[PDB]
RNA sequence: UUAAGUUAGAAAGGGCGCACGGUGGAUGCCUUGGCACUAGGAGCCGAAGAAGGACGGGACUAACACCGAUAUGCUUUGGG
RNA sequence: CCGAUAGUGAACCAGUACCGUGAGGGAAAGGUGAAAAGCACCCCGGAAGGGGAGUGAAACAGUUCCUGAAACCGUGUGCCUA
RNA sequence: GUAUGAGUAGCGAAAGAAGGGUGAGAAUCCCUUCCACCGAAUAUCUAAGGUUUCCUGAGGAAGGCUCGUCCGCUCAGGGUU
RNA sequence: AUGAUCAGGUAGAUAGGUUUGGAGUGGAAGUGUAGCGAUACAUGGAGCGGACAAAUACUAAUCGAUCGAGGACUUAACC
């Protein structure tokens, strides 16, 4: 694995939030190295929630952030990341082995010239 | 580091002001050498 | 730790030499007919391997 | 009458830092100078990319020149007036800083 | 074909000559301001408030110059 | 007698700006053109800045604007160079 | 006044990420969510000192050790009972 | 360090994933039983498992572009 320039409790907390994004919205633009070590991170997430027992349930929601996706009129309760990684994305590669995801690049960045893709699960 | 200048209007005013050179002979003469090389602020 | 003699022109220019950059690294995209970088998702059709993105 | 040119009097880059980046673009024709400034992830290509298409322009408008049959006859940078700064280092004393300019000039001529 | 031998050419960059630009402000020319004097005049102002200032006055007003709540000015006698 | 590094410190809003608690120390900075006639209008650009057009004897006189040296920075090339 | 050193040293203690918006132009401006830091202070008042730095509408030449559509910066109007 | 070197670019196992393993740690969660309770036992060498191994084109190595020879003269042997 590669360092990101900070330290590993940094790091951690950096992975956990842009592997969240991604489920989130499906389709995120990031840098280079900060993509090509998410990749590895959401897919294993996705693989939990291929499962879909109790275990896997608790040993994913202990990296996935606790934010809403959206609030649906089920009383109108919100949704939370877990639960459409349990309910939507996982779901949808049951016939699926792996590489639920890709990188495309796009090009450097005004302010810093960092090499920026665009990474989205499909 | 305390540094050398600590302001103060007071303690400014009562050494430096109009009154105190107009209070002395030699203050009088501070202004007036000020006034003859012709600046614009006397005293102050 | 500082110069002992000031450094000529030649010796300058000399030094100067390898400080030039290179050429990018770009075709001619299919779909655009402009230019585009290789491997990567032109800016004019915003296409990739002959699909949109 | 065959050449247009275009200048860009007192820009706030520095000439060695434009120089590096016209040194790429001489002789070339204008559809791939234009791609060759559009790529380089470089400060001073954007200046030189606007200087470039006004002398495309003013070649086509002024003298009625054919835009498929142009090059990029020379291109050359000349220094400004240097603007004076300081920077206060340690123990009291202050050094120079040069915020230089330049002038940019490109000409176009059919082949 | 092979063996022995000889000599050209080259420029990533550089040197010299020339041509054309940029920066920089010398030199030339000029005078708005000074320097040294000559001839004449005048050599003091103030409690009837001085020298020097602060704050104000314009249709618009930051600054110079002028003026003082009669304030970018008032009355009178001459010039034009 | 000087002619803008000269002549007063000060030819220009100078005992100013700036420096110092204070007494005090104390600069830099002249010139478009005969006349603003100070570039209508078109084009590239967000603008600056340019290319035409026009005024002018001159715009390579375009608001540090008469002249414009040297250091210094570049572009092109005739002869030489691993 | 202009070079050489040289596109070299430095860019002054610290955690950010993504999605929308504005715009000619966005790592740097605005909004949302998550994360993180101080908490006998990095919180709230108030003297000295500063002297308009306060608020609103425009602005992007110079200042800001980068960028800037932003600002204790520039311009114009206000504001202290 | 960067260049460089080496293994590959669909004529594909080059990297990630996926499926089986392995080292390592050591008996997961849920449920049940015994006990007033801390806790203990069972399901069960269980669960987890960066970098290690073998299979497998699911994801990315797509498409293109650039450089690169026609070989001087003299003499000597079959020619
Ligand atoms: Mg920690
Ligand atoms: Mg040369
Ligand atoms: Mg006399
Ligand atoms: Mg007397
Ligand atoms: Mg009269
Ligand atoms: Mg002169
Ligand atoms: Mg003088
Ligand atoms: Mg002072
Ligand atoms: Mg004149
Ligand atoms: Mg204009
Ligand atoms: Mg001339
Ligand atoms: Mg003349
Ligand atoms: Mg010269
Ligand atoms: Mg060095
Ligand atoms: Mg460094
Ligand atoms: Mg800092
Ligand atoms: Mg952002
Ligand atoms: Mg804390
Ligand atoms: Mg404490
Ligand atoms: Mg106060
Ligand atoms: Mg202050
Ligand atoms: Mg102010
Ligand atoms: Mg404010
Ligand atoms: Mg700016
Ligand atoms: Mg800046
Ligand atoms: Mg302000
Ligand atoms: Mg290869
Ligand atoms: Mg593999
Ligand atoms: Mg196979
Ligand atoms: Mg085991
Ligand atoms: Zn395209």
């Amino acid at each position: 694995y590669r360092k990101l320039g900070r330290t590993s409790s940094q790091r951690k907390a950096l992975l956990r939030d842009l592997a969240t994004d991604l489920i989130v919205h499906e389709r995120i633009e990031t840098t280079e190295a900060r993509a090509k070590e998410i990749r590895k991170v959401v897919e294993k997430l996705i693989t939990s929630g291929k499962k879909g027992d109790l275990h896997a349930r608790r040993q994913a929601a202990a990296f996935i952030r606790h934010e809403v996706v959206e609030v649906v009129q089920v009383k109108n309760r919100p949704v939370y990341a877990l639960q459409k990684l349990f309910d939507d994305v996982a779901p949808r590669y049951a016939e699926r082995q792996g590489g639920y995801t890709r990188i495309l690049k796009k090009g450097p960045r005004r302010g810093d010239g960092a090499p920026m893709v665009i990474i989205e699960l499909v | 580091m305390k540094r050398t200048y600590q302001p103060s209007k007071r303690k400014r005013k009562k050494v430096h002001g109009f009154r105190t050179r107009m209070s002395t002979k030699n203050g009088r003469r501070v202004l007036a050498s000020r006034r003859r090389k012709g600046r614009k602020v006397l005293s102050a | 730790a500082v110069p002992f003699r000031r450094t000529s022109k030649a010796k300058k220019r000399k030094r100067r030499t390898h400080v030039k950059l290179q050429l990018p690294g770009m075709n001619e995209c299919s779909n655009c007919g402009e230019y585009r970088l290789s491997h990567h998702v032109c800016p004019e059709c915003g296409q990739y391997d002959g699909k949109d993105v | 009458v065959t050449s247009a040119k275009a200048v860009a009097k007192t820009v706030r880059i520095a000439p060695r830092k434009a120089r590096i980046v016209i040194d790429l673009i001489r002789g070339k024709q204008v559809g791939e100078a234009i791609a060759i400034l559009k790529y380089t992830p470089r400060s001073a290509s954007p200046i030189i990319e606007k200087v470039l298409k006004s002398a495309i322009a003013n070649a086509e408008h002024n003298y009625d020149l054919d835009i498929n049959n142009l090059v990029v006859e020379e291109a050359f940078v000349d220094e400004g007036p240097t603007l004076k700064r300081f920077r206060p280092r340690a123990q009291g004393r202050a050094s120079a800083i040069n915020k230089r300019t330049s002038h940019i000039t490109v000409v176009v001529s059919e082949v």
